[PDB]
């Protein structure tokens, strides 16, 4: 950066920087279920007397 | 005062002690790109003899 502060100024920055990271999880599922159905047969389908 | 064949000074020059230039915006820019000229002009000046 340059700029105007009771004359002229100027900075010249570098930077570097080196993080490291870890971590756990724990999940859990739990769950229910139906189910229903049917079915025919066209061509023999129903019996009489 | 930078007598006949030496260099001339400046104006504004950025150090320590300095000020801020001056600015134009577009319309005067677009004066100075017609025939108008730019005037310098002393008011008043403090010497010894």
């Amino acid at each position: 950066n340059v700029g105007y502060q009771n004359g002229f100024t100027a900075n010249v920055t570098t930077n570097y920087s080196h993080t490291t990271d870890n971590s756990t999880a724990v999940q859990d599922s739990n769950g229910e279920s139906w189910n229903t159905g049917l079915s025919i047969n066209k061509g023999e389908s129903a019996y009489i007397n | 005062y930078p007598k006949k064949g030496l260099s001339p000074l400046a104006l504004n020059t950025m150090d320590q002690f300095s000020s801020r230039l001056i600015p134009i915006n577009y319309d005067q820019l677009k004066k100075l790109d017609a025939g108008k000229q730019i005037k310098l002009e002393t008011t008043q000046v403090s010497g010894n003899f």
